């Protein structure tokens, strides 16, 4: 059977294989996909063609070694089946209609697959390009406008000859674009086209072999473009944002104009994309919405993506030692800011959140280009969110959870800039007492910045202890400073700091660690109290275990003292139905990095737990809902459970005194929804023995494993952020002496409920009492089979 | 054996394993619990039949037991204290940059790799005896009766066949006898549940597969179809007729590159004798599947011929055969079928009537397809489409051009015809022209397939036909509509007709159609005219002697029925044939229908009579001419017979919409070579292209002649009223003209109508001094077109003349038909911005500047300063506008003049009401400068002393400060602070309306 | 109300076109209603309800084919206006004037557009001396119109054919009782129809006179008229 091992083989690229058997398997691909007669599971072979072909399988391009390896593929085949969507004479035959799904569905496929293998056409064939024009010219009529052009787009490919090259066809796309007014059933396919072409010229530019045969493409103010060729897609894509907002998925559209800017001749580009900002201004304000607010968003950010798109595929070339002119240059990263920073701003305050969120976007993007501008975009968003903790928005919602985003989609680089680093601690601890019990949105994108400084960030107490110290008279006195410059209309250009007091300012910055976690866990507890639900309560538990992984055992030892203290002296699970996952897993994390925490926090959760049973909780029968007057009972039951499941070889030590515990809350307690509660302690101890898992996640290892004290942005862009001896995983394994009290647990367990269960087949039919026990029973014995799950082996009945 | 190693522990599949008591230890310790379970299932199935709560416990003990075998599945994805990898990539990740991630996020991605190593790993199994005993026991509660048990097992069940190889036949050869059961021992829920079981993704998918069980399934399912008490029945219909829609079968060789396995082939010699032996049985396999179909077709028609009568699910079989006995890749034709197919014509029943056709029009063009393909079914899926009577025809012949054009314009001697859309040409020939050969023959079958086409004929007896079209134009009555479907049948008569099947002659269609035209009944009509649309699809048939028989009825049919007398009905439905017929098969093929139309008896020329009728053709003609553009053409009559003189407006319209029409058929561009063509677009002007569609000369003088035939006429309303004007020639002429705009300025005509604007349509349009009032009396709205025409596709070059029409410098010569240049400039300006070149952008706003001033008309000052804006806002250069600000606050600055003055001033100097109307509207064109421009304020100060004077600048000097007030609200927290100036207080006045004091 | 378009109605008036599907037929000498009743459970009790055939006076009776509580506001407040017509003049009312009075009543939601629409549709069938037998029909519309035969509800296009294929303006009642029954065969989601899944009216000539009886048949009476082909 074929689709079967189509799929085994999907499994293999995991590991990998000879470009020599590539060109073998891609050829099998190419001419399987485009079988007919039968059943065929197609999207399935375009797809492995496509991840046989891939041009970005972790920074390795196979369409090229495959190209260099030899591979060539039948045009006549592809083209002649894209041909059947033709009008065939004799309506009785044509079998392929548009318009109907089922066809355009096929057809969308069949020009998805030539696309993918329209660099192995023969290069040398040198008539193949021009042949294959002068068919599907002639082809072209109103009727067939729909389905001619894609083709051409996807199944024609980019040759460039001595006479006839691929871009001698450009001045009759500009003969149909120029005589139908904006129509996005035509224009999608002359924007794909000059623009996946540009995009090839410069890729072939740079690098690589500048020629296939011509390198007689000259580049040029705009790209491979007319004067007036480019004129005309500017006034077309205003056309587009201004008027008919005719364009869809828009990373395509924009890439003409991104592949048609020339380092060393802009300037005339530049003049054409300003005054196109100086038009589409005014739509962007926040209080001009139309149908025009979606074109100019989704445009904005795909020419964004699409420029630092390339920009990084530049930098990838000359870290190869090959400039080019052809190159962006440092100037052209400073003229895009200059352009869309008003245009970015407004629309950030956008009414629609989903509109804005793409204006939003574009400032990770701009920041990564570390153009000279950078401190513009990070003078306003500290300001716009100082201010908004400052309270100065609170007539204006969307202003305070605006500058908030802002603020998160830069969180990463501001970390970076020396200067800017310093307000981090500040910024931090403000969120952290600013978030709200009642409003559940501003908490969600509170949370969304406090992650992100910790994810980030060490939380570590960096001061040598150097005894000018202390926030106050070295931190602050500055970070207001900086802040008094910024809004009285100066940039931070001209905010001059000395290295000395501007490096106090920073290493004093790190004090506060402390004082704002005593902070956070008060805000958690309060929070285990709030009808906030599901998305958020997930969110807030990696907010906690991020910030416990980027603590130093210092800090950490300390956090792990104040759960363990608040989690016991408490006032704060009385609402109805709370939100335990907030404390209990928190607590499982500490003992995830520190097994030497659980001896002791385990067997204060039974001293405790056989302490509210003994006084009559779970004592009131209830399918359905669970006693308020168990849910203390209920708590520590859940702290039980999410505290074994990442104990692990640590307990060996108290193993006897579990089990005969745990066999004590199946004697007692019985109650239909604290046992599917108390038959997980089950799992979550032979899950812990014997399952394989990870141990450290700290963002920094060991306390010590230095890389230095200049170890703010996690590494996240060293080039060492990725050696072995950083990198240096924990892992716990299981041990021959864990596997076997891991069996021991397992028959001891497996034979409690067996009796029990053997037990009661004496029948009591009414009891209930008595159907509550036998589920008891075999939701133990079933988590007993789960967790327990890992040393059980598939093929054991063919031995 | 392993490839995908997961730290088993007890080592990677060494039989490391085997040799560790540990590992026995744990698996002997799994079958006890097993055997326990189905030791507790008995128990309580035994004793507590009445139970939810117990059995779902249960039924996930089963779904763990069965399933978390290497893995952990069920809780695989509770959050729990690991950090998510999902999560923390979003939060690190930037892209078009490899990885920039801190360390805690590489720790879970590798976490996240290991446990995904575990799942991996095939759970897949041969079931363990012990293992078929729950999965026997699963299924007796999947076919329980409570739906709070029934369906968790389902769900359950479904787990457990992902995870058991074969295990979907366990269950059915369960199902269907317990099924079976369950019918004899009456109309239990049990039916019901066992319905529900078989609509389960998971089997319903897995049922289109088994060809052995499938048999005795759909008679069991027809059984079922009776509520003898439930909502059964409504289940069994939804599932026998899901069925219909699977199974089929594929014989065709995979028309395959054999080089789609070639590249993988194995040195091993004939050890790929093995590949020719697959292939024999994968086609045994194949070929008993074919004939269990074929028994079950036989065993049906079987239950629906000597089953007197069942009702209406008589439906199945029909809805089935049909995608069978037409099936090809095998499917024998039988002629049992054909016959018990139209006998169920008896029950009078519109749906399966409509099935009848549907059905029998199908298992024809499959037959009719055996012979096309003589026998040589791959021939299908090959694209060297044979068809005998298909043809090729070589294009870049020096002389095709003159052979199509003058070809397409014969209707006696036809050489060639293509039935349906016209592709090669139009835009240039080179290119291979598939096209269909003329008298078409009728080909040859074998003698099995010849039967089964005589029991057709043999079958459509004039009372065949009588009861079948009655009954469609019944259930058509509701409705309307025109499905070719029924078409497409009527052709299908005609071959079986003449080529021997029928024998009916034509004289009894033309009978049956004379029949159905009540002038009256619509959905009767409606078949009439669904019966012409086939004898004209019905040449794809011999006879050229009924080919004449039929030209020479319709020539007398379209008489009767279009030639006076025709009701909105009857144009409803001949006009939808119109632009249809000539898209389903080239009207070549007659000489008498297209010679008909044309045949133009009909446009009178002036009105002291009652003119005549309608455009009782003009929209018809049209619509065939529409649906042709490009073939059959020649209309050397048609221009030299166009009236435009025409008294009445559905008619001036009418012709209109025709000439437009007329004009797009001689605009196609179709050129000699691919690259003859190639070389004009590369040399023009634009470094663009050709204008495409270019209205060849021959017409370019026509349509100059009717603009100054009415240039000619300008005498003819000397000076009359406006009930003398919709009276005259003049008028007429315009009223035509104008209709006929409209009609060019939509759609794909644009780029047809550009060239005329800048002599003729817009000197011409602004026929609107030529008298308001007269176009609100015949409704026709100049102002909203001469505008709507600042959008449209111009070409770099038209764009200069343009301007140049506008900005004239005899412009002087309007007269408030300025205020609509002006506008017409406005909207120019919004769609060839960025595209006009600093020359033209000031050709421009000097002639709007030009009119802030402009004695007389105060109605346009302000009208050009509201569009001054629209130019200011992209001018953000700080030179030319710097230098505007000077030149129009030099007419007010300081107080050039004392109180008394301004208010002499104010009320009658108009250059000063320029002066401030200009600078009113460069501080209007910068809305939304975040932080403010400090020459914003130190100007509005230069204007506040002027909106402080009642007159008719210092009004329009308060519009430009209230506007700017207003717009400034919610950023004027902020903006107070840049006005040092107490001429914060300056601004108070300014917004005066009556209501305040 | 965008295109010229009745857009809280045409909700409605195809939320019809799922509930119910009921049939009125004319004859020379009397009249004839029938439905089909919504989706049974086993336990729901049969006899009772006689839910979607409404009685409105000793000579008028209506179908319905929509919500039950809603049609029951509108029947209970024609009950009344046919009760002070006779108050009133002391003559019953009159088929058409009572249907107006209906239609009226849902048109006044059509329009002072702050309450909602009626789901329901009605066919009436009424003897009144002045214009023999009648039958009518009433969409939320708030249009009436006249009927020889008509139909509303589920599968309502399809029957329409069946109806106007099979009847005869000679038609005597039985006749038109079974042509209703026949063409219950087609528009039946149910395969097989039974006599429980039935409702049943008419207004004939009288069991005796020149005068008029109304009849809403018992479930056994149906079961009985159900013999002469349906099921037996």
């Amino acid at each position: 059977n074929v689709n079967h091992w189509t799929n085994e083989l999907k499994n293999c690229l995991h590991f990998d294989f000879p470009v020599a058997l590539r060109k073998s398997l891609a050829t099998v691909y190419y001419y399987l996909s485009l079988v007919q007669g039968q059943k065929v599971y197609r999207q399935m072979h375009v797809d492995m063609f496509e991840r046989l072909v891939s041009l970005d399988d972790d920074r390795t391009q196979f369409t090229e070694l495959l190209q260099k390896q030899g591979l060539l593929l039948d045009h006549q085949i592809m083209l002649n089946f894209l041909c059947e969507f033709l009008p065939y004479p004799d309506p009785d035959y044509a079998r392929y209609e548009l318009s109907s799904k089922e066809d355009l569905q096929l057809f969308r496929l069949l020009l998805k697959h030539a696309h993918n293998a329209k660099p192995f056409f023969d290069k040398s064939k040198e008539s193949l390009l021009v042949d294959t024009m002068n068919f599907l010219l002639s082809s072209l009529a109103p009727s067939t406008m729909m389905a001619v052009m894609p083709i051409v787009t996807s199944v024609v490919p980019y040759h460039y000859h001595i006479h006839s090259k691929i871009i001698d066809y450009f001045p009759f796309c500009y003969s149909i674009w120029s005589s139908v007014s904006a129509n996005v059933a035509i224009d999608t396919h002359m924007y794909d086209f000059v623009g996946s072409i540009s995009k090839d010229v410069h890729n072939k530019i740079l690098s690589s072999e500048h020629e296939k045969d011509v390198v007689g493409v000259e580049f040029g103010e705009f790209g491979i473009f007319t004067d007036d060729q480019m004129t005309f897609m500017f006034n077309r894509l205003q056309g587009h944002l201004r008027t008919d907002g005719q364009i869809h998925s828009y990373s395509r559209t924009v890439k003409p104009f991104v592949y048609a800017i020339n380092g060393s001749k802009k300037d005339r580009f530049f003049e054409k994309l300003v005054s196109l900002a100086k038009a589409i201004e005014t739509f962007i304000h926040p209080s001009n919405n139309g149908f025009w607010t979606k074109p100019n968003a989704k445009f904005v950010h795909a020419f964004i993506k699409s420029y630092h798109g390339r920009v990084k595929y530049e930098e990838d070339i000359c870290a190869r030692g090959v400039t080019n002119g052809i190159c962006l240059t440092s100037f052209c990263h400073e003229e895009i800011v200059e352009i869309f920073l008003n245009i970015i701003s407004l629309g950030s305050q956008n009414k629609n959140p989903d509109i804005a969120n793409y204006y939003i976007s574009c400032f990770a993007y701009l920041l990564e280009l570390d153009p000279s501008n950078a401190y513009l975009i990070y003078d306003k968003i500290l300001i716009d969110l100082y201010d908004t903790l400052a309270d100065q928005f609170i007539n204006s919602r969307h202003r305070i959870i605006s500058s908030l985003k802002q603020f998160t989609r830069v969180i990463r680089f501001i970390v970076m800039d020396k200067l800017y680093r310093v307000h981090i601690t500040n910024v931090l601890s403000m969120l952290v007492s600013k978030l709200d019990m009642n409003d559940t949105n501003l908490t969600s994108n509170l949370i969304n910045g406090i992650v992100s400084i910790a994810a980030f960030i060490p939380i570590q107490d960096l001061t040598g202890e150097d005894d000018y110290i202390s926030f106050e008279s070295d931190t602050l006195p500055l970070v207001q400073q900086h802040f008094y410059h910024i809004k009285c209309g100066e940039s931070s250009k001209t905010f001059r700091v000395d290295d000395e007091l501007l490096n106090n300012a920073f290493k004093a910055s790190t004090t506060v660690f402390q004082s704002m976690l005593k902070v956070y866990v008060e805000k958690i507890f309060q929070l285990v109290d709030v009808d906030l639900e599901d998305s958020l309560v997930t969110k807030i538990n990696q907010t906690t275990m991020i910030l416990q992984e980027s603590m130093d055992d210092k800090i950490f030892n300390y956090f792990a003292s104040l759960l363990n203290r608040n989690f016991w002296s408490n006032d704060s699970f009385k609402e109805k139905d709370p939100n335990y996952e907030l404390v209990t897993i928190p607590l499982a994390a500490l003992v995830r990095r520190n097994n030497g925490l659980s001896k002791e926090l385990v067997r204060t959760l039974l001293f405790h737990i056989k302490e509210q049973i003994k006084r009559g909780a779970g004592s009131v029968r209830s399918t359905s809902e669970i006693q308020q007057r168990d849910v203390k009972l209920v708590l520590y039951l859940t702290a039980l459970n999410d505290v074994l499941r990442n104990c692990h070889e640590s307990l060996l030590e108290y193993s006897d005194e579990l089990i005969t515990f745990m066999k004590y809350l199946y004697d007692n307690v019985t109650n239909p929804p604290l046992d599917v509660i108390t038959s997980i302690v089950i799992h979550s101890a032979l899950a812990t023995l014997c399952t394989t898992e990870i141990t450290d996640c700290r963002l920094f290892p060991e306390d010590s494993k230095i890389p230095e004290k200049d170890r703010w942005g996690g590494l996240q862009f060293d080039p060492r952020r990725f050696d072995k001896q950083h990198l240096s995983f924990q892992w716990h394994v299981p041990s021959s002496d864990e596997i076997t009290l891991s069996i021991s647990i397992l028959e001891s367990l497996s034979e409690y409920c067996i009796n029990n269960v053997e037990e009661l087949m004496k029948a009591p039919r009414h009891d209930s009492e008595y159907g509550d026990m036998i589920q008891k029973y075999v939701l133990v014995m079933t988590h007993t089979l789960s967790g327990s799950s890992l040393l059980f082996d598939p093929d054991f009945n063919k031995y | 054996l392993d490839i995908y190693t997961c730290n088993y522990y007890f080592g990677n599949t060494t039989e490391e394993k085997l040799q560790n008591p540990n590992y026995l230890n744990v698996h002997r310790v799994r079958a006890r619990i097993g055997h326990f379970f189905h030791k507790l299932y008995v128990f309580l199935s035994t004793n507590f039949e009445n139970n939810t709560n117990m059995f779902q416990i249960l039924l996930h003990g089963l779904k763990v037991w069965f399933t978390d075998l290497g893995q952990e599945t069920v809780f695989n994805e509770d959050p729990n204290a690991f950090i998510d990898v999902d999560f923390l990539e979003n939060v690190q990740s930037l892209s078009h940059v490899n990885e920039p991630f801190t360390r805690t996020n590489f720790a879970i991605r590798a976490n996240s790799l290991h446990q995904s190593r575990v799942l991996l790993h095939s759970t897949n199994r041969k079931a363990s005896k012990l293992e078929n005993l729950l999965l026997v026991d699963i299924i007796q509660l999947a076919t329980s009766l409570y739906p709070d048990i029934y369906k968790p097992a389902q769900g359950t069940l479904v787990h457990c066949m992902k995870q058991l190889v074969g295990s979907y036949g366990v269950v059915i050869n369960k199902i269907i006898p317990s099924l079976e059961k369950a019918i004899k021992d009456h109309d239990y829920m049990k039916i019901q549940v066992i319905l529900n079981v078989l609509l389960i993704k998971k089997i319903h998918r897995k049922l289109m597969t088994d060809y052995k069980d499938i048999g005795r399934l759909i008679f069991l399912l027809i059984e079922c179809c009776r509520v003898n008490e439930l909502e059964i029945g409504m289940y069994a219909d939804k599932i026998l007729t899901d069925i219909v829609i699977g199974i089929k079968i594929p014989s065709s060789v995979c028309v395959i590159s054999d080089q789609a396995f070639l590249p993988l082939a194995p040195p091993d010699g004939t050890i790929n004798l093995q590949v020719e032996a697959v292939k024999l049985a994968k086609k045994k396999k194949r070929e008993y599947y074919l004939s269990l179909l074929v028994d079950l077709q036989d065993k049906l028609l079987d239950k629906l011929d000597n089953e007197k009568d069942m009702g209406w699910k008589i439906r199945m079989f029909i809805l089935r055969f049909v995608t069978q006995i037409q099936s090809n890749l095998e499917s024998k034709p039988d002629k049992r079928a054909v016959f018990s197919i139209i006998s169920q014509i008896s029950t009078k029943h519109p749906e399966i009537i409509h099935l009848v056709v549907k059905s029998l029009l199908s298992t024809c063009n499959k037959i009719i397809s055996l012979s096309d393909y003589e026998y040589d079914i791959t021939r299908a899926y090959k694209n060297e489409f044979n068809p005998s009577f298909v043809e090729i025809l070589d294009t870049s012949t020096t002389s095709f051009p003159k052979t199509f054009t003058e070809e397409m314009n014969n209707f006696d001697n036809p050489k060639y015809f293509i039935d349906l859309r016209a592709y090669v040409g139009w835009l240039c020939w080179g290119r291979l022209m598939y096209v269909m050969s003329p008298k078409a023959l009728k080909l040859n079958l074998r003698e099995n397939e010849l039967e089964v086409l005589k029991t057709a004929g043999h079958l459509l007896t004039r009372e065949f036909l009588r009861d079948v079209t009655m009954n469609l134009v019944q259930d058509n009555e509701t409705r309307g509509v025109f499905s070719s479907g029924n078409v497409s049948f009527f052709s299908l008569v005609i071959l079986l007709i003449s080529s021997g099947f029928c024998e009916l002659n034509m004289s009894d269609l033309f009978e049956l159609c004379e029949s159905y035209y009540n002038k009256d009944d619509k959905a009767s009509m409606i078949m009439s005219v669904e019966i012409v649309a086939g004898l004209v699809c019905g040449s794809k048939f011999m006879s050229v002697s009924d080919l004449d028989k039929r030209d020479t009825f319709i020539e007398n049919f379209l008489a009767k029925c279009l030639d006076y007398e025709l009701n909105h009905d009857a144009f409803e439905i001949w006009s939808t044939l119109a632009w249809w017929l000539p898209a389903v098969v080239d009207l070549r093929r007659s000489k008498t229908f297209f010679c008909h139309f044309i045949n133009a008896d009909g446009m009178f020329d002036r009105e002291s009579d009652a003119a005549t009728h309608q455009t009782s053709k003009i929209y018809m003609l049209r619509s065939i001419l529409m649906s042709m553009e490009f073939r059959a053409p020649d209309v050397g009559k048609l221009f030299d017979e166009l009236v435009f003189d025409h008294p009445y407006d559905q008619v001036r319209q009418a012709v209109a919409k025709l000439l437009t029409t007329l004009v797009q058929n001689q605009s196609n561009p179709s050129i000699s070579d691919p690259t003859t063509l190639l070389e004009a677009e590369r040399n023009d002007p634009d470094g663009l292209g050709l204008p495409l569609k270019s209205v060849p000369e021959k017409v370019d003088a026509y349509i100059k002649k009717q603009f100054e035939i009415i240039k000619n006429l300008e005498d003819s309303v000397v000076g009359l009223n406006p009930q003398q004007f919709i009276k005259t020639d003049y008028f007429y002429r315009t009223s035509t003209i104008f209709y006929w705009i409209k009609e060019m300025a939509r759609g794909p005509n644009k780029v047809l109508l550009v060239p005329y604007l800048v002599d003729y349509v817009l000197p011409f349009l602004i026929g609107l001094v030529k008298h308001k009032d007269v176009c609100a009396l015949a409704s026709l709205d100049p102002v909203r077109l001469y505008a709507g025409l600042g959008y449209m596709p111009i070409r770099k070059n038209h764009v200069a003349a343009i301007v140049d029409y506008v900005c004239s410098s005899n412009v002087a010569l309007s007269s408030n038909q300025t205020k609509l240049q002006l506008a017409f400039i406005q909207h120019f300006l919004s769609a060839e911005l960025l595209q006009l070149t600093e020359e033209e952008k000031n050709k421009i706003l000097e002639f709007v500047v030009s009119n802030l001033y402009n004695e007389q008309f105060v109605e346009v000052r302000v009208r050009a300063a509201s569009i001054l804006s629209d130019i200011v806002h992209n001018w953000k250069e700080e030179q030319p506008l710097l230098s505007l600000i000077e030149r129009f606050a030099k007419g007010l600055d300081v107080n050039k003049y004392t109180s008394k003055e301004r208010q002499k001033l104010s009320k009658t100097d108009i250059k000063i009401h320029g002066n401030v109307l200009g600078l009113g509207a460069i501080i209007s064109a910068f809305p939304y400068v975040f932080p403010l421009p400090p020459w914003i304020p130190k100007n509005l100060s230069n204007l506040s002393s002027w909106a402080r004077t009642s007159g008719m600048t210092g009004n329009a000097a308060k519009n430009t400060i209230s506007e700017f007030k207003k717009v400034r609200a919610d950023t004027w927290k902020f903006d107070r602070a840049s006005f040092n100036t107490e001429e914060l207080e300056d601004l108070e006045g300014v917004l005066w309306r009556s209501y305040y004091a | 109300s965008p295109e010229g378009r009745l857009y809280q109605v045409e909700y409605a008036l195809e939320s019809i076109s799922h509930a119910g599907t009921a049939i009125g037929i004319m004859a020379s000498d009397g009249i004839v209603l029938a439905a089909e009743r919504k989706v049974t459970s086993t336990l729901l009790e049969q006899d009772t309800s006689t839910e979607k055939l409404y009685k409105l006076n000793d000579k008028i009776a209506v179908a319905v084919a929509g919500l039950t509580a809603d049609a029951e506001i509108l029947i209970n407040t024609a009950r009344i206006h046919a009760q002070n017509y006779l108050k009133t003049y002391n003559e019953d009312i009159p088929v058409e004037i009572l249907v107006r009075r209906l239609s009226d009543i849902k048109q006044g939601y059509t329009q002072h557009g702050g309450l909602r629409p009626f789901g329901v549709s009605f066919i009436y069938a009424g003897y009144d001396d002045r214009y023999g037998y009648q039958l009518y029909t009433s969409n939320p519309s708030g249009n009436y119109t006249g009927w020889k035969a008509i139909s509303v509800g589920a599968n309502t296009s399809a029957a329409q054919t069946l109806l106007q294929m099979d009847y005869k303006d000679d038609m005597k009642v039985d006749d038109a009782i079974e042509l209703a029954l026949k063409t219950l065969s087609k528009t039946t989601d149910s395969s097989a129809l039974t006599y429980d899944r039935l409702e049943f009216a008419t207004i004939r000539k009288g069991a005796n006179d020149g005068e008029v009886y109304q009849k809403i048949f018992k479930p056994q009476e149906i079961k009985d008229i159900l013999v002469k082909t349906g099921i037996t």
